[PDB]
């Protein structure tokens, strides 16, 4: 099997590099964050621009949706996160406490919590309803590049330029294990949809599939270029089971999850593809690129 | 951040 | 203090009446069983359909989850129970022995046993690992409407159209207690989370809260409609302390456990709400309805 | 058969 993602829309509007794109869990919207301090909302299927969301004082590195598609949270260089009502665009809460840039963020599935990771080297867990910081984990000894909840919300996985990837117990904040000294910085981490594997990016042009339960590397995916930026990767599960990632050579890379062989490379962007995302039900990929490009592209496949 | 190298 | 449950998702896909919905113990899934001989799996927080599970030759009256969220058991008119691997969808075992159709089922907390009740008027205890019948209890003199293990699996409570609830010692299969003023058909029973009380529904539009030790009725909840169907009721414990039940007037009823006041009715369904379930950690209700509705509704409350 | 009355 190989997919056949073809370009369907290029979405222009951000005035600086874009940092993160994410589809709403109801499959209806695509959200994008940018160094231009803005979040934009686009129709997921036609690509149509819907609204601009503003309030941050500096650039935004990450954006994330609540499970009921009604809320966003953004991580910004102004040291705050913000929770947004998507229909009104209004800033519901500003989450203050990190002592440096906020780099990454995610709701848990329940969406009563937010996890954030910061250049201040900590991971924080926040209450969505009140905006209060509930816990601060001294998670790492360098900027924290990614934070993600597993599918039932009881585990958090974090990654850092310090070379570590750690799994945390949500309820207690305690570290449950480390998957490690140099450690080619760990630039991205997330759980597989089934909670058993963890996909990890290191800044040596490598992606790895880890069995979390045994702490062993099961697959290694190479070919792309990743030495400098924290690039988002994904599992694609709506059609063929793929691994999807951006790349510093301006291509989107799609691998066969099982055989690790490249099955497609997506051509079009004119700068580093910093972020990719996979639609929750349809074979749709959103990709987004840096300063020379500033666009989001949507790609569609029959499988 | 994120959109700055190294 | 009273809840504010609002509709979040409507889950369509069953082609006959829905008979039972249950949240997984890890909170991530809703399982639904139906007269259409099928089990469907749904995401608890985004409503997203996940898979259909099939194999029963006739309709299914109940379904229930193992404590680790990896197994389901279904009770069917084809006179069997089936044990399902949720991940793969495969039928792991078929539990044969009942001589009429199987109405109700549950795992014990250890999840090494399954209890079942049938129209053949017996309660059966099964070995999960082998699929073999360990004990047949001549429990009642009419169809058994419900079976439930207490908090540690030491006890089973059953109920029947014969007008009784009986409490069985699991290890011996011997009857410990028989709660008896009148004997209208008992259409549902279950233990409270702490195992101290049992909630029993009779087909005289009545729910009752019993102290299991003294065999005394502590509360009666009325004002719903229940004279024909075996409707599920629940303790809601994540926010306010409620009783929750379906009803034959197409509404979800919610009571203050203490004051016995109806504190909310949830409009939406277009047929009898045969089944309700309360999320283990969030203030979320799942409801489901008979053949002129065929849908499941997920509802969320701030408290 | 839970979906049937009486």
């Amino acid at each position: 099997v190989k997919p056949n993602y073809a370009l369907k829309f290029t979405l222009a509007g951000h005035t600086k590099a874009v940092s993160s794109v994410k589809f709403s869990p109801n499959g209806e919207w695509l959200a994008s964050s940018s160094a231009d301090k803005l979040i934009k909302i686009w129709g997921a299927y036609d690509g149509k621009f819907e609204k601009t969301i503003s309030g941050h004082k500096l650039g935004i590195s990450d954006v994330a949706w609540s499970s009921d598609s009604n809320l966003l949270v953004s991580a910004s260089d102004d040291k705050t996160l913000k929770i947004w009502d998507v229909s009104s665009g209004k800033c519901l809460k500003t989450l203050k406490g990190h002592s440096n840039y906020v780099f990454c963020c995610n709701f848990n599935p329940q969406s009563n919590l937010i996890v954030s990771g910061s250049f201040d080297e900590s991971v924080r867990i926040w209450d969505v309803k009140t905006g209060k910081c509930l816990k601060t984990l001294p998670a790492h000894s360098d900027p924290v590049s990614a934070v993600h909840f597993n599918r039932d919300g009881s585990l958090i996985v974090s990654s850092s330029y310090d070379g570590l990837c750690r799994i945390w117990d949500t309820a207690s904040g305690q570290c449950l294990k480390t998957l490690i000294d140099d450690n080619p910085p760990v630039s991205f981490v997330k759980f597989s949809p089934n909670g058993k594997y963890i996909l990890a990016a290191t800044l040596d042009n490598t992606l790895k599939l880890w069995d979390y339960s045994k702490g062993k590397c099961l697959k290694t995916y190479t070919g792309h270029k990743n030495e400098k930026y924290c690039i988002f990767a994904n599992f694609s599960v709506t059609g063929g089971k793929w691994i999807v990632s951006g790349s510093e050579d301006n291509l989107v890379y799609i691998w066969n999850l099982q055989t690790k062989e490249i099955v497609q490379k997506l051509q079009g962007h004119t700068d580093v593809v910093i972020s990719t995302a996979c639609h929750p039900t349809e074979n749709i990929i959103a990709s987004a690129a840096l300063e020379n490009d500033k666009t989001i592209k949507l790609w569609k496949s029959d499988c | 951040c994120r959109t700055l190298p190294f």
